[PDB]
């Protein structure tokens, strides 16, 4: 089966994984957990931004990556804020 | 009702003098204003420039930021802050805020909030380039 | 090393603009700076203008105290500030500091040091002139 | 005998004494004391503000008050700083 999300990359995230978004094809019920490890084990820079960085979903942050995504879904990939 | 004259996310240079005359209020005798600007070294580097880059929400939550600093505020007439995105050189402003209050200690007090709110939470990201070659995403060494 | 661009006893206007730009090092990360202003009301009644009167020592005072502040600090690249003398309309600025750091803390801290060493050991006072004819010395009321 | 002092009055001081400066004269060896006590049983107004000041005598801030004059001290009166 499986469904289609876009990861949408910033910052220091979108330098490692070199775009700014990827569409993902992952298992039905297929959790942002799974959806980040998925991409950490692809590569080794990214894994080591994406361990310190806060998610969206659909514009909402995720506050337990056990969620489950649905299709058409959208993940931010949010680098530690660094303003000023 | 403390006001807000500016929550500004631009690519547009920035300017102290600007946001100082924003929030000049006739019964304000205290006004404080921060700028932040680029260095020209860090971590013993000499810098070459900085580049910013903003998640699109950006725009709505600084708004939301500063007029959240303001509500919180006590002692405080007005306040405009303004961050800049985009390439910046080395020198320039990507930070200014500023606080006109009844008196100085709400202005000080008031004016390193607002900054350290926008330091804090506001989603934005720079990106420092190096003369020796080298680049460094601030925040993911 | 910390360098003094300014410590200015004058009956002309004076400019926060003026004194960011002095400060303004190559180092520095922070810029922070004050602007006193006299306010509209005071103690309920409206202010009709204000008159600085110093000291003949004052100028020597001021450019003391503005080299202890600074030689007394830390992370601080540069400060400047001008005390006005004189007549003063409602709105205008009494005085101005700026500070130049290189990180935010010490910026926001000196120049709220810089400033509260002025208004304390400054031999200037002020004469208030309010708008229903009285007149009031600060701080022998 | 006598001595005579100028006294420089400055912001309130200057405004409850009714001149910027006033010559006076005192017994030889009078002190800072016999001054502003001389002064302030004078005016009301003036020992009011009077009362709050510092003093400096040939530019040196007066530590103690029972400390004698010499002919031809200035004394200059200096009511508390209002900066700002």
């Amino acid at each position: 089966a499986g469904i289609q999300v876009t990861v949408r990359y910033f910052a220091a995230a979108r330098a490692a994984a070199g775009a700014g978004s990827e569409k993902v094809t992952l298992r039905s019920g297929a959790t942002v957990a799974e959806l980040i490890d998925g991409l950490s084990v692809r590569d080794v820079r990214l894994a080591t931004v994406l361990s310190r960085c806060s998610y969206l979903r659909d514009g909402i942050v995720v506050r337990d990556d056990a969620v489950a995504l649905s299709a058409g879904d959208t993940i931010d990939v949010l680098p530690p804020f660094a303003g000023g | 009702m403390t006001q807000v004259l500016r929550a500004a996310l631009t690519d547009q240079p920035i300017f102290l003098a600007e946001h100082e005359e924003l929030v000049s209020h006739r019964s304000a005798g205290a006004i404080v204003g921060f700028v932040g600007m680029i260095r020209d070294r860090d971590g013993g580097r000499g810098v070459l420039r900085l580049e910013y880059s903003a998640h699109p929400s950006a725009a709505q939550v600084l708004a939301d930021l500063v007029a959240e600093v303001a509500e919180e505020s006590s002692g405080v007439r007005a306040v405009a802050a303004s961050h800049r995105i985009g390439v910046l050189q080395v020198g320039e402003a990507a930070l200014v805020a500023a606080v006109a209050a009844d008196h100085r200690r709400a202005a000080f007090g008031t004016c390193a909030h607002l900054v350290e709110t926008i330091k804090a939470r506001l989603p934005v990201w720079k990106h420092q380039f190096f003369e020796d070659g080298t680049d460094e995403w601030v925040g993911s060494v």
